[PDB]
C-alpha cells in the first residue's frame, strides 16, 4: 500500500499535481496511516522504510573510486 | 547473449526513459543496483528475473576492496551474457556516470564478441541543476571524485560551479570503509582554501529517491564541512569564488572589446 | 496557472522520462523546442495544444540578438501561465543544461507568485558518456560554452575530459549569426595550444536524434578544427593531455603514499 | 516513416528486431527503397525531404557565452 502509492505517484503527473495541491488529503485517500503520513511530513525516510518492512535491505550506492587505473 | 546497461534515474519509477523501461520489461534477466526497497519492488513487478548486485558489497563488517566488489559485479553480469541471456544492467542514475561496472562490463562483452551498449540515464548532477536552478553553462562546470582531487593534482577554475562527488568517502584510500573521518575532511578544507575562503558558502546536495521526499540542499561555510552529516549519496557543490572577467588577450586577437559583445 | 519545464532528451520519443511524458500528456498547453519534424509530430500526437518556440529565432536573414529571442520565448511561456493555463515547456535534452529559457521562466513565474519547477532530462553530455564509453569520474570533467571560454578567463585542467559546447558559434560575439568563421576557430586553436599540442586528437560529437541514426564521432587533430564541418548541435570533446600525477603534499598530510592506495 | 521511427524509438523489442535485420524490419514497416537507402547512407536531410517537412526550421541553441 505504501509502495503501490509511491510507484503510482512517481509516474503519474495528474496524481503528482493532486498530491502537491493537498498532500494529506491525497495520502489519506490512498489509505496511508497517520504514522506513515507523519513520517512523510517530517521527512523521516528511515521510518517509512521500517513501515514498508523493507529498510533492513542493504543499499550502498558507490560504484566508482578515485584511486585510478 | 547480449548486454544493455540502463539507468533508472534517482526518483522512484518516473525518472527512467520510456525506452530504458522497455529494455527492462523485455530482458531475460536483470542485474540491479537500486537505492531502496521501493525501487527494488517496482523493478521486480516490471521483470521478476532480478539478481541484486548489492550482495557483492562487503557484508557484516567484512574487509573487502571495492575493486573486488566491482570485478564480482562485472563477472556476474558477463556470466548471464556468456550463457546466452538477453541481459539488462539496471543501475540508479546514469549507468556510465561515476559508475565503472557498466563501462567495464561493456568493454569485456565486446572483447568476447557479444553485442553490448549503454543507454544514457538521469544522473545526480542532472537532478542538481534542476533542484538548485543552476545551468552548468552559466559560468562553466567541473566535476571530480573527491578522493581523486585529494590524491592527485587537480586544479579547479574558481569561476565555475565545482562538484566533488563521493564527498562522504573523501580521503578513504583503502577502498574498504563506507565513510571517511572528520580529520580527512579538515585536510580537504585546507586544500580547497588555496582557491576558496573558509567562509565560502558551499552546498551539500542529495537528490530525492521518493516522490514524497524533498532533496537535501544544505548551505554552510566551507570551514564547517568536517562537522557536517554526510551520506554515501552526498555531493558537495562549490559555487564560484570569483565573477567572470574579460579575456582582453583573446578579445584583442578577435579585434573587439567588451562593449562589442551582444 | 503553473509551469513545469521538462526535457525530451536527444532521441525521438524513447529518451523522455516516464513522468515527463505524463506532464506533456496532461498539460493545457505545451511550448516546444524540438530537434526535427519527427519529434514535432510525436509531441503533437501526445498533446495537440503546442506553441512552437522555434518561431522566435531570426527568420529569413533578419538581424536579431539571441537575448531578444530568449526574452520573447520566456514572455510567451509566462503569458500562458499568467492567463491561468497548466503550462509545460518541452525542450530537447535537459531543460536546464546549456539552456537559459526554462531557468528564466521559472525565476519570473516564482517572482509573480506561480508554482514553477524543472524536471531533469537526458542532455547531449549524458549521451556522449554513453556513446564514447567515457566516465566523467574517470579523471574528472569540465564543461564551458566555447565563446565564454574565448571572451572570459577560464583555465582548463588538462588531466580531465574537457567539453566545449556550441563550438559551431565559437567567438561569434554579436549573438546574431548562426555559425562562426574558420579565422575565429584558428584563434581558439591558438588559445587551446596553451595546454593542448596542435596534434592532440579531439572529437567532434553529435548525439543522434533518430533511432535509425548513428551519432557523429569524428576524431581529428586540434590543428584541423577550423577546417572541420560543424553544426549548431556539435560539441568539441578534448580528452586529457596528461595522465594523473600523485599529490605528494596532501598524501603526506594524510600520512600515506601511492603504495598505500587500494 | 514518422509512425515507424516513433514506434522504433520507444519499443525495445522492435529496436532489437531492427538491429538484427534493419532492411527486413524497414521493408516490413513499408519504407520505400529510397527511404531505406537514405537510412543506410546516414542521409538525415533526404529522410526529412522524404517525410516532407517543407524544410521544418530547427536551430537549437538556447544559451550564449556573453554573460549578464
Amino acid at each position: 500500500g505504501l509502495s503501490d502509492f509511491f510507484t503510482q505517484l512517481g509516474q503519474d503527473a495528474q496524481l503528482m499535481e493532486d498530491y502537491k495541491q493537498n498532500p494529506e488529503a491525497v495520502m489519506r485517500a490512498h489509505g496511508l496511516t497517520d504514522e506513515q503520513i507523519n513520517a512523510v511530513m517530517t521527512g523521516d525516510m528511515e521510518k517509512l522504510k521500517t513501515l514498508s518492512g523493507d529498510s533492513s535491505y542493504q543499499s550502498y550506492l558507490v560504484i566508482s573510486h578515485g584511486n585510478g587505473d | 547473449g547480449s548486454l544493455v546497461c540502463v539507468g533508472t534515474g534517482l526518483q522512484l519509477a518516473g525518472q527512467i526513459s520510456v525506452l530504458s523501461r522497455s529494455y527492462i520489461e523485455h530482458a531475460d534477466i536483470v542485474f540491479s543496483l537500486l537505492p531502496d526497497g521501493f525501487s527494488q519492488r517496482w523493478l521486480t513487478k516490471l521483470n521478476p528475473n532480478v539478481i541484486n548486485l548489492q550482495q557483492f558489497f562487503a557484508q557484516n563488517g567484512e574487509v573487502k576492496n571495492r575493486r573486488d566488489t566491482y570485478e564480482q559485479m562485472v563477472n556476474a553480469i558477463l556470466d548471464a551474457v556468456r550463457a546466452g541471456k538477453k541481459t539488462v544492467c539496471a543501475l540508479y542514475g546514469h549507468p556510465g556516470v561515476f559508475a565503472c561496472v557498466s563501462h567495464m562490463a561493456i568493454t569485456r562483452a565486446k572483447a568476447e564478441g557479444f553485442s553490448a551498449k549503454m543507454e544514457p540515464g538521469i544522473s545526480a548532477e542532472a537532478c542538481l541543476w534542476a533542484d538548485l536552478g543552476i545551468d552548468p553553462g552559466n559560468s562553466g562546470h567541473q566535476s571530480f571524485e573527491a578522493s581523486q582531487f585529494m590524491f592527485f593534482n587537480h586544479v579547479p577554475d574558481p569561476t565555475t560551479h565545482l562538484l566533488l562527488w563521493q564527498i562522504a568517502i573523501a580521503g578513504e584510500h583503502t577502498l574498504t570503509q563506507f565513510h571517511t573521518s572528520s580529520d580527512r575532511l579538515q585536510i580537504l578544507v585546507e586544500q580547497l582554501n588555496q582557491w576558496y575562503p573558509l567562509d565560502h558558502e558551499v552546498v551539500i546536495y542529495e537528490a530525492a529517491n521518493l516522490p514524497i521526499q524533498a532533496p537535501r540542499i544544505e548551505r554552510l561555510p566551507l570551514a564547517n564541512l568536517p562537522q557536517a552529516h554526510l551520506m554515501p549519496i552526498s555531493t558537495l557543490l562549490i559555487p564560484p569564488a570569483k565573477k567572470l572577467e574579460y579575456n582582453y588577450a583573446i578579445l584583442a586577437k578577435l579585434g573587439i572589446g567588451p562593449e562589442d559583445l551582444g
